Formats: C-alpha cells, sequence, structure tokens
C-alpha cells in the first residue's frame, strides 16, 4: 500500500506511570500554561540569565 | 563388439566463477534516522503529555495524519 509506510517501525513509549515533578495540575482555580516549565522559569532571572 | 575397459577420465575444472546477486538484493527498505524520545504530546479529542526525559530540547517533529502528534528531542 502506499499507506504501508506510515506504520510505526519502533514500539512507542507506554504512558506507566504519574504526572512529572512539579506538574501543572490545576485546583479550584488555577491559571494554568502546559507550556510553561514550572521549575525552570520560576528560577530567577539574576542566577540564570536572560 | 568391445576391444576394451577403460576408467573413464573427466575435467570437472570450475576455474571461472559467475555469481550473479538475485534482484532482492537491490530493493529498497525505510530506513530512519533515530534519536533518543525526550517526550510526546499526543491531541485528537483530548490532549495527553508524556515526559520521559526532562531536557533542553534540540529538535522538535510534528506529525498530523490520524491524530496531532508532537516528538519532543526525538
Amino acid at each position: 500500500y502506499y499507506w504501508s509506510r506510515y506504520r510505526m517501525p519502533t514500539q512507542m513509549p507506554k504512558f506507566d506511570g504519574p504526572a512529572p515533578v512539579a506538574a501543572p495540575q490545576s485546583m479550584n482555580s488555577t491559571k494554568t500554561n502546559e507550556f510553561i516549565d514550572p521549575i525552570d522559569d520560576k528560577f530567577p532571572m539574576s542566577i540564570r540569565g536572560p | 563388439m568391445f576391444l576394451i575397459h577403460f576408467v573413464h577420465y573427466k575435467t570437472i575444472l570450475q576455474k571461472y566463477t559467475f555469481k550473479f546477486k538475485h534482484i532482492f538484493l537491490s530493493i529498497d527498505k525505510y530506513n530512519s534516522l533515530f534519536f533518543n524520545i525526550s517526550g510526546i504530546l499526543i491531541w485528537l479529542n483530548i490532549i495527553h503529555i508524556n515526559i520521559i526525559l526532562i531536557k533542553y530540547s534540540f529538535f522538535i517533529l510534528i506529525n498530523n495524519f490520524e491524530y496531532l502528534i508532537i516528538l519532543i528531542s526525538t
């Protein structure tokens, strides 16, 4: 098939386990970006630099 | 009539060699570059994120065929 190309060559990583360290998880009212890294933005510009 | 009895010499020497590759030695396959996947984002009805390794991602793939998928540092 022309489509035979779009098969997966390798077995894709399973989702075994829980959300990563300091994940965005949202309680009663929370403004949450999935996008922004929680830990590496909180870390001061003074230290990490612009 | 028969006058004689003899022992049958033959020259079986192979001294030449002709081997020809069968066609399927040159047929195509699909080969791929392979890097370690640091993360994956899937979205179709509902978005789902899996993060295997958190590092600054140096490469990013986007693939739309059935589900939208984004392979991070793939």
